[PDB]
């Protein structure tokens, strides 16, 4: 009572000061079920003369529209002998159903707010997955070519190896290094998603590791520096 | 300990980078005359470490951007001025005295009024969510509630931005109205079908204080702890 009291006297044109009295116009039920929403009701319009309408204008909309239903008429409230069950009934009913629907909007924003961040950083786990995949595999099918150490005997050939090589140092490197530092970007954009998020550690499987392509990335630096050695030699030998 | 300290730090490297791009000018120029005169060989290649230069430059722009986007994270409270004000009147109704502090009945009837499931004057009984928002908002038992002792609560109750997951934990308890198990028909009243979906695919099933398994029961303290523990 004193809830409806406080919330309808500030509201304007109903006051309420009991349960038997001060409802038999109608208005203070459609006044609160208008504070809440007022989006369905013009209250303005109304008036207590009315009283009839005004509960059965405020009582239709209030079973379909929101969702609570029990059984009186405008003339139960309307005679001079009181319910006091239903109207506590009624009142506990909106009260619980109001603080529940609130609770229910805070509570979603919240919960969509966080998993609406964490689907977008997964969308762009599997996009580094499939990077991750591509780059390895293409990394070790490439190994296989460089390992390639016989060819033929000529000055012309030689330096035409030469030239090819010298190709795929300055134009191809540049490019097939360059994932290398998109997919760090992207593994540091991860890190900073997660202690955004601040969930467990992601802990990426085995066999995809920074560690890997770095091994692999020496590696290739290895076999591409003596297969440099060699070329010399049998360059200057030539020569 | 704090984020603003970062930004010195992403700063300091901000005064090194201008410095070194000096110091690559110094280097790649030199590289101009030694490929020049008569080519050579010199274990290396400058082109290389000039895309991993600029690579440190975009992830330091990238870091620090994405720094300033985490301070705005965490400091944006996005609750309105129409909310704020509400609350204000309230408090303002609550406490008639004008002493600015309300009693803990007068705080009772402002979280009333803010419509909180509350159930009040049992016959000789005792409810702990009253007693778990008095320590939350006055653990002392001070038995007064200040302006900024309320809207400390307010603000944690209201909306945006997340300190610790502890909350996650207790308000998927009140989410599913203090059942220790959840269902997807209650969360699909709150949230999206597609992260509903996610949550049934990556959440397992709930098992009760008794052992017994619901096909329908849901635990979200094991998943919270799973992922954000």
């Amino acid at each position: 009572l004193l809830w409806c009291q406080m919330k309808t006297a500030g509201y304007p044109n109903v006051n309420v000061t009991n349960f038997t009295s001060s409802w038999k116009d109608g208005l203070a039920f459609n006044a609160l079920i208008h504070k809440h929403r007022p989006d369905l009701i013009d209250f303005d319009k109304l008036k207590d003369s009315n009283a009839r309408h005004n509960l059965e204008h405020a009582f239709d909309v209030a079973e379909r529209q929101l969702g609570i239903i029990q059984l009186l008429d405008p003339e139960d409230v309307f005679t001079e002998n009181p319910d006091e069950k239903s109207i506590i009934t009624y009142v506990v009913a909106f009260y619980h159903y109001f603080s529940k629907m609130k609770v229910l909007a805070v509570e979603g924003k919240r919960v969509g707010k966080v998993i609406d961040h964490a689907i977008e950083t997964e969308k762009m786990i599997e996009k580094y997955s499939g990077l991750a995949s591509d780059l390895l595999t293409w990394i070790e099918q490439t190994i296989t070519v460089l390992n390639s150490r016989k060819f033929a005997n000529s000055l012309a050939g030689v330096q035409q190896q030469l030239q090819a090589f010298s190709t795929y140092r300055t134009v191809e490197k540049p490019p097939k290094f360059q994932e290398k530092g998109n997919l760090e970007v992207l593994l540091f954009t991860i890190q900073s998603r997660m202690r955004a998020n601040n969930q467990k550690v992601y802990t990426p499987h085995d066999g995809k590791l920074v560690s890997d392509i770095n091994r692999a990335w020496e590696s290739l630096e290895e076999a591409e520096y003596r297969r440099e050695l060699a070329l010399r030699s049998e360059l200057i030998r030539q020569e | 300990g704090t984020l603003e300290s970062q930004l010195e730090a992403n700063k300091r490297k901000q005064k090194e980078i201008q410095a070194m791009k000096r110091q690559l000018t110094k280097i790649e120029d030199l590289g101009e005359k030694l490929e020049e005169a008569l080519v050579l060989d010199i274990k290396f290649s400058t082109i290389g470490l000039a895309q991993q230069w600029d690579q440190l430059f975009q992830l330091g722009v990238r870091r620090q951007h994405n720094l300033e986007q985490q301070i705005q994270i965490r400091d944006t409270p996005g609750v309105s001025e129409e909310t704020l004000e509400e609350f204000k009147t309230t408090y303002r109704h609550f406490d008639e005295n004008l002493t600015g502090r309300l009693s803990h009945k007068d705080f009772r009837s402002c979280l009333r009024g803010l419509n909180y499931y509350l159930p009040m004057v049992e016959e000789g009984e005792s409810e702990p969510k009253f007693e778990k928002f008095l320590d939350a908002v006055d653990p002392g038992r001070k038995g007064y509630v200040t302006q900024e002792d309320y809207t400390y609560f307010l603000i944690d109750k209201e909306s945006e931005n997340i300190k610790s997951s502890d909350e996650i934990e207790n308000s998927f308890q009140a989410l599913a109205e203090g059942k220790a198990y959840i269902t997807k028909e209650d969360m699909k009243q709150a949230l999206t079908p597609e992260q509903v979906s996610f949550c049934a695919s990556h959440m397992q099933q709930y098992v009760d204080p008794r052992g017994r398994s619901h096909p329908a029961g849901y635990d979200y303290v094991g998943f919270i702890n799973s992922y954000f523990g």
